């Protein structure tokens, strides 16, 4: 996140961090997600395509830094890792670029709840906020667009939503932007998400809910001027979620 | 206790 504060994972109890291991003893960060009830987690198709290999991440609930723990942090294996059918990408935007992660415990349990792990609400079919709202994002990528290293302390951001209108004017993103994809920037293009932060949440308040209203996917640069954030439309999406959380 | 999706305590 570029801008934003330093958080704590009471702040987003339902945030996950999702880590990737390697042969050698690494394990290394690859996407945020968030918890949508007690067993599944979401996140974007991207972050799994090129290593769909479920046996070789590990989710964790319950966590404010990167590589060190958190008490009362809550770790899974990846049970079933659904992709989207139909996820492309071209040069710049990925298009259905929503997964679903399905979690189970060591002991064989799914999350229980706690004050530092709580589930986010969906939205009802089709419905968002409309353009203007604030909206948070949240994650463990990176400040600048040139560092090559991650924060240790979770962060967290506002941006407001745009409208599609705005987003897809030619000097911005012009028809890259689609239906299922949604555009949120900082009016003054201060803070942002970037790299790393792709797949956590972007969460802002609908019908009294705090409800997960995008997932961050692209966007060209961080805190560019005119380059807004892209993140996956889940209203959108409510079938297929349904689809596979049943 | 149980959850409540969206609410932060
Ligand atoms: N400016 C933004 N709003 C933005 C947001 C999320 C991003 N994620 C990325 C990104 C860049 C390189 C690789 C990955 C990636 C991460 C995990 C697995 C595969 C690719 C990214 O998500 N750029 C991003 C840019």
């Amino acid at each position: 996140i570029i801008g934003g504060e330093f958080t704590t994972i009471e702040n987003q109890p339902w945030f996950a961090a999702i880590y990737r291991r390697h042969r050698g003893g690494s394990v290394t960060y690859v996407c945020g997600g968030s918890l949508m009830s007690p067993c599944w987690v979401i996140s974007a198709t991207h972050c799994f395509i090129d290593y769909p290999k479920k046996e070789d991440y590990i989710v964790y609930l319950g966590r404010s830094r990167l590589n060190s723990n958190t008490q009362g942090e809550m770790k899974f294996e990846v049970e079933n890792l659904i992709l989207h059918k139909d996820y492309s990408a071209d040069t710049l935007a990925h298009h259905n670029d929503i997964a679903l992660l399905k979690i189970r415990s060591k002991e064989g349990r799914c999350a229980q709840p706690s004050r530092t792990i709580q589930t986010i609400c969906l939205p009802s079919m089709y419905n968002d906020p409309q353009f203007g709202t604030s909206c948070e994002i949240t994650g463990f990528g990176k400040e600048a667009s040139t560092d090559y290293l991650y924060p240790e302390q979770l962060k967290m951001t506002v941006v407001k939503l745009i409208s599609h209108r705005e987003c897809q004017q030619p000097h911005y993103y012009g028809s890259e932007v689609t239906t299922k994809m949604l555009c949120a920037a900082d009016p003054q293009w201060k803070t942002d998400s970037c790299q790393g932060d792709s797949g956590g949440p972007l969460v802002c308040s609908l019908q009294g809910r705090m409800t997960l209203t995008g997932i961050v996917s692209w966007g060209r640069g961080c805190a560019l001027k005119d380059k807004p954030g892209v993140y996956t439309r889940v209203s959108h999406f409510l079938p297929w979620i349904r689809s596979h959380t049943k | 206790l149980k959850f409540q999706c969206g609410q932060k305590t």
